[PDB]
RNA sequence: GUCUCGAGCCCUAGACAGCCGGGAGGUGAGCUUAGAAGCAGCUACCCUCUAAGAAAAGCGUAACAGCUUACCGGCCGAGGU
């Protein structure tokens, strides 16, 4: 089968053997797609995504490939947020972003400060009770945004009742 | 050629002389 | 501001309660002129356009109560 | 998991899925009941407006409300089941 991709105005991408570059307004994203027998090249304006066998796992990843250059291609023009909202009950917690890190303090009485790094250029923004998480690579954005929700993980007690932690609330 | 899509198109000819397909169907006519 | 279609039928009945299984038991009696009368009142309440079909809604609680038209 | 073969049905008069929109009135059916208004129970399950829309399929409420199912319309476009 062959996947034709037409490339937005806004966007210019290049590739180099198994690795595609997408550039835009946004930044810059380079991801490696490799399979046996799909070839993806840059057809000048298009993107095709090719192969001479039509077998449902080479199927599965076709259409995988399709939806990470398409994701590229939003991401380094409009780009990814990811929204989240910050609960706590009893004790008062500090979400702040220290460096390339984001530091959670005090949650549920710690005195030790609960901390995940941020994954490449994904920024993450706070507003006091609401934080945005974005950037051009869905995979770096999905992640940091993902990690920060997975930081306050509490398998010891009950999480209905320590409900404490910062929520995605927004998903693109 | 369902019996209702058929049925349905001589409803709208009808109201014509005195779906967005089934319409365009009936404007043919 | 007119009232329901149940309580304007036992004001021409005089009967007050219904039935527990309807058609089936045959409480009370309307004539052909009597739902002419109700077809009236309700004008705002129906989304009928002619007399003729808003007579159709009333004997629509009617039979579904034990009211036979004779 | 994947490969191959057969059968039935649906489909450009636009299928399958998804998303948007509509999901209206008589009337909150009646009985039971302090109340019960799709949705405790019993019985019935009727007709208007219309392109659809149950006397309501599933949650939800103390009862309402609220959320959607059926059903109809739009966007989409090729196979789908
Ligand atoms: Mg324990």
């Amino acid at each position: 089968p062959r996947v034709e991709l037409e490339i937005p105005e806004d966007v210019d991408a290049e590739q180099d053997h198994l690795d595609i570059t997408v550039e835009g307004d946004n930044g810059s994203v380079t991801r490696r797609l490799w399979y046996p027998d799909i070839d993806v090249s840059v057809d000048g304006d298009t993107v095709v995504i090719e192969s001479d066998e039509d077998n449902a796992k080479t199927m599965s990843t076709i259409g995988t490939f399709q939806s990470h250059i398409e994701n590229m291609f939003h991401g380094v023009t409009e780009g990814w947020e990811y929204g989240m909202e910050v609960f706590y009950s009893h004790f008062p917690m500090q979400v702040n972003v220290e460096g390339d890190e984001v530091v959670i303090e005090n949650f549920l009485g710690e005195k030790a400060p609960r901390r995940t790094t941020i994954h490449g250029d994904t920024d993450v923004e706070i507003d006091g009770e609401e934080l945005t998480v974005s950037g051009p690579d869905i995979e770096a954005v999905g992640q940091t945004a993902a990690d920060i929700e997975q930081l306050t993980r509490i398998n010891d007690k009950d999480v209905r009742v320590f409900q404490d932690g910062v929520y995605i609330t927004r998903k693109p | 050629i369902p019996e209702w899509k058929q049925e349905e198109v001589d409803a709208i000819v009808e109201m014509i002389e005195s779906r967005n397909t089934l319409l365009e169907r009936a404007l043919d006519d | 501001g007119v009232p329901p279609t149940a309580e304007l039928i036992k004001d021409e009945a005089g009967f007050e309660t219904g039935s527990g299984e309807p058609q089936e038991d045959f409480v009370a009696d309307l004539s052909v002129d009597q739902v002419k009368q109700i077809a009236e009142q309700k004008h705002p309440d129906l989304l009928s356009y002619d007399l003729t079909n808003a007579a159709k809604e009333v004997v629509g609680t009617c039979t579904s109560l034990g009211v036979t038209i004779e």
